[PDB]
């Protein structure tokens, strides 16, 4: 998909010809940043699921109709929150993804490519998701090139979703 | 295309479930030991067009009957279409250290080559044996003492050797 | 391309011989309920969004494995790509009920749609389900008493049974 | 091939889309006139056959070299009336398709596709047939839009055929 | 593409050796006739057209089907599609006249034009009798006593019909 | 390959068509000069073996470095002096075969195409070969349109060397 290393390989493949020292130093200082991306993604890997519950509580409050209205697209049901639990998951998954790879790439084709056409084809709306998104953008809490990688990404995925 | 990292990530997805630690750890491994790694990728990116060259030069020597009037290598044309080939193989080769990961290769190269190779009338075993020989030197050239801080790039080599063996064995 | 009527012209083209009195009395049936046929095919174009959102729906909730973390249509990129295809085969079975025909939804939709979705890696009996549901629904919104004359558009019920099923198998 | 109702869906699959407002009145207005085609397809079926030995022999007298010199591409021997009163009819023959089918599809694919390139590479001439066509269009003696669309596709063929 | 001489040429490079003394001469008696040659090469241009629509009109009086309503051959759409066809045979029969080789019509013409007339449902047995009865006229018109110096253009009217009886096996 | 006979020949099936009478006597007129690249080729395939020695004697007094440098690709050692006759005879033996054809050809798709991107590949020079090849179009001692068809080719050869 799309990273660096993967991205600095294409852009030298279309030259016909091997890496430049313009590219690899964008390679060896990808390296570099690594460890504080691997890091945010351990992060997640632990206490991920615990902010799943934590948003979906959160865009609850923010919109109320969510949770109360009728039963074709809303987490009205019991069964509807189970799926919104599920679905915030799915961005925090992604997003975490986003700092192995150290790029946009597993949010680009996993949830951003094809985002609109679905969400505005089944009724769902993104100002659910980026609220109880934006939520997890502040309440994570984590230290400092740490947070940086994390929330790189965690914005992303609001700027895609507005 | 696909990385090192990349790979693992899309492993992850297909079960719904975020990296284990142990799967964090060993990426961990890869980033520390990069520094070797790009030395691999920068040694033979410099020494590229003195591997293609003598291997071509053996490749000649040990099999006479290709190259000349009547072999399926005879004229400029195709004699410079063998070495532009044989140096393809080793860019994809050096794509795949840099990455960690052999897919670029397998795609963009190798994908099918063997049919290609096939379809012309190549020998396909004497392509494979130029490889052969542009991993001999591939390995001496990256794996010099001099001019390097020294250390142990071991597994970088048995990786090496992993992707020009399996570029070999695409082809012959 | 063809249509109810170009096709019984092809057919006693290849004989050579006029049309018939009976082949005559036979598309003069079919301009008979033309005004039937339409409200058919006007009744899907309105509520075509609908019928699709819902075949999806009701096929996630019959088969949860294919559009979750594994299955084949996980990723929004796919998601989307599920119900457009859906959308796809009703465009074309109204385009059929239109013609009075069959044959652009099997030219420029199934034509090679068994072979892709198989190509692909696409269930074909989970996208086969996706379209009975398509058809459930579209028979009781293109037969609904209210807001249109009464009588028996019954011929064109079955017509469009049989443009439906005839999509599906294709698949599957 | 070519009909309002064909034709109707092709320039609507081109947009991706259904048929929008200002198609469906011209599918829908297509049946209106059905009925007087089809009257029109009926006329030719009975006594079509008639006017091929009728309007062959019309040919003759307007181009009387056409029976009375050599035998290569001409009606001369009762060989080549037989391929005379055979033309003409496959002329009538497709017009009246043009009515079943509300269009000058027929036409195009049948006899126009193809006119000239043959024609004039194997010695035939259109003026023959023009003059064999404009007999027809005058002596079928149809009623009123029976005889509207019969004409419409009789002409047709003249303007292609010149 | 290749023609009489080139083709000697490389048959004398696949075994890296000049051309032999005896193959001079070879090609030698290929330019002492080229007058010759050349005079069939243009009497079958200039009555190209005559000599395709008698092949037309011969082919169709001995299969009257296959020009009819219901035959593969009907509509003036494919009526001057066959006869398009036929010039195209002629027209490298032509070249290879020329050229002294049956290169040209072997990849440019006949290549897959045997595949191709199956796809279409061409006779195929129909258009060899088309180039059959295309051969019976060339010969006679190539070789007319009238208008040209007197001689024995013998070799060319067996190399002629080679190249009709090539085209015509190469579609059957 | 190349050939004014093929060459007029792609000239004519591009417009779809039969030769011209522009092209008729390129044609016409290749035989008339046929005569004297026979002849040409048939010097070579006699004493050609023989100026491939001379040749080779002859690039080495023009430059003595390629006799006594290292081995690497110089015609230092008796092995690469082989190859030195060898290399120097296929340009002869193709040279001949634009004789017989009349044509470029030869040249074009043996030592031509690809030439430089081997040459400069495997570090062998132009020089070299270029100057054992003006040695062969002086030595040779042709008649005259038998050396007109020889030289034309031989400095052909030159050309894209250089
Ligand atoms: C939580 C914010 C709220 C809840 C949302 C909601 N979503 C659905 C249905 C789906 N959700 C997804 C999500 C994804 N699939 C993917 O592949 C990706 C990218 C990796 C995402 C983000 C999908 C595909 C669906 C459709 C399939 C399905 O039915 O599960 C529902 C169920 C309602 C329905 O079936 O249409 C709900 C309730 N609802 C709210 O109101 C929330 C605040
Ligand atoms: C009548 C006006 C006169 C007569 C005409 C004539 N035509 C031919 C030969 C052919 N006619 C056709 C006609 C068609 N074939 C088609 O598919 C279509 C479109 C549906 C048409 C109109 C064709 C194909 C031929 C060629 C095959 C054949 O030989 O039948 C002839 C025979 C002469 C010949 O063989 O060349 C004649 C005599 N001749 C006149 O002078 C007329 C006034
Ligand atoms: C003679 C001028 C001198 C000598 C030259 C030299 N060349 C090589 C190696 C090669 N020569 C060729 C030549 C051709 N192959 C072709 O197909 C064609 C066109 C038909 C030509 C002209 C090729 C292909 C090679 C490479 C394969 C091979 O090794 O033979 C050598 C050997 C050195 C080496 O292996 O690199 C030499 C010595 N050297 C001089 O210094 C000369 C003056
Ligand atoms: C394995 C083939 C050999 C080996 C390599 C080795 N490399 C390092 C560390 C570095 N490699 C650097 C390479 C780059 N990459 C660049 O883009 C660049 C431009 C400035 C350079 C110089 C690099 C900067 C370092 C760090 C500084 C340094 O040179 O030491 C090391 C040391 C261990 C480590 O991982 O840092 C080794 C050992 N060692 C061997 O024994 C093999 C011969
Ligand atoms: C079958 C699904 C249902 C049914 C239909 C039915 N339709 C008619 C007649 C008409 N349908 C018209 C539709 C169009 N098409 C247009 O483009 C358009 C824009 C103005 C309209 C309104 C139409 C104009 C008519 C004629 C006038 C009218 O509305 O009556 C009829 C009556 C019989 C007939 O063929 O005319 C029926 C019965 N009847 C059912 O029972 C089904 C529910
Ligand atoms: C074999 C089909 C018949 C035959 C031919 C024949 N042709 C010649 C010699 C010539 N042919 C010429 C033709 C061309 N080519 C042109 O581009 C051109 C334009 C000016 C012409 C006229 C040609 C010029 C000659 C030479 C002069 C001449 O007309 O004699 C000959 C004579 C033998 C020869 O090879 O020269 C013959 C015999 N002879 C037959 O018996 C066949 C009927
Ligand atoms: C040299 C080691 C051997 C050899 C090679 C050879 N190659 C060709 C021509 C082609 N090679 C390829 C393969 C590729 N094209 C690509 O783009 C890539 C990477 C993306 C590869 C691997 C193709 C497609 C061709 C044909 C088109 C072209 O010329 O580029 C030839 C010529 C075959 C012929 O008979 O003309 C040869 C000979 N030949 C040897 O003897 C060596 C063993
Ligand atoms: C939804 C009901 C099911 C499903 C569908 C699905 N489709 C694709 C991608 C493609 N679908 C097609 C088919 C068509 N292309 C056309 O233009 C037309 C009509 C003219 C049809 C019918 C094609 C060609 C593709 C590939 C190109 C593209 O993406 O448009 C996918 C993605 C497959 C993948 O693994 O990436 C899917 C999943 N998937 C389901 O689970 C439902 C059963
Ligand atoms: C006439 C002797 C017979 C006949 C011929 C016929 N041909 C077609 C259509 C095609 N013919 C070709 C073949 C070629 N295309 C080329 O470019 C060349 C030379 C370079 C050849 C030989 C092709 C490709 C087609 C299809 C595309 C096109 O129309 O040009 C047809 C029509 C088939 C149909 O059913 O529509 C026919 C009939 N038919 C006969 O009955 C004669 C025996």
């Amino acid at each position: 998909m799309k990273t660096p290393l993967t991205e600095a390989i294409a852009a030298a493949d279309l030259r016909g010809s091997y890496l430049s020292n313009t590219e690899l130093q964008a390679v060896f200082g990808r390296f570099n940043r690594a460890r504080a991306g691997l890091e945010a993604a351990r992060a997640f890997a632990n206490n991920g699921k615990k902010w799943a519950e934590a948003a979906a509580n959160h865009v609850y409050q923010k919109f109320p109709y969510t949770t109360q209205m009728q039963g074709p697209q809303y987490a009205s049901t019991p069964e509807g929150k189970a799926k919104c639990v599920r679905d915030i998951d799915h961005y925090l998954r992604t997003i975490s993804y986003c700092c192995v790879v150290g790029g946009t790439g597993p949010l680009d084709d996993y949830v951003v490519a094809g985002l609109k056409e679905f969400n505005s084809a089944l009724g769902l709306s993104p100002s659910w998701y980026i609220a109880a998104l934006e939520f997890v953008r502040d309440n994570h809490g984590l230290t400092g090139d740490v947070a940086g990688e994390a929330n790189t990404y965690i914005n992303y995925a609001i700027n895609a979703l507005s | 295309m696909l990385d090192a990292f990349s790979r693992v990530v899309e492993q992850a997805d297909k079960k719904g479930a975020y990296l284990s630690n142990d799967e964090i750890n060993a990426l961990q491994a890869i980033v520390a030991d990069s520094n070797k790694r790009l030395d691999v990728v920068n040694r033979l990116t410099s020494n590229a067009s003195s591997i293609v060259a003598n291997a071509y030069r053996a490749l000649v020597a040990e099999r006479p009957q290709v190259f000349n009037p009547g072999g399926p290598c005879f004229h400029h044309r195709n004699q410079a279409a063998c070495i532009r080939d044989l140096g393809f193989i080793l860019r994809y080769v050096t794509y795949s250290v840099l990455a960690g990961d052999t897919s670029v290769m397998d795609d963009r190269c190798l994908n099918g080559l063997r049919e290609t190779y096939q379809a012309l009338g190549t020998p396909g075993d004497a392509v494979a044996s130029g490889i052969k020989k542009m991993k001999e030197a591939a390995l001496k050239i990256a794996n010099d003492p001099n001019g390097i801080t020294k250390g142990d790039c071991s597994q970088l080599m048995s990786e090496l050797a992993s992707y020009f063996d399996r570029a070999a064995a695409a082809v012959a």
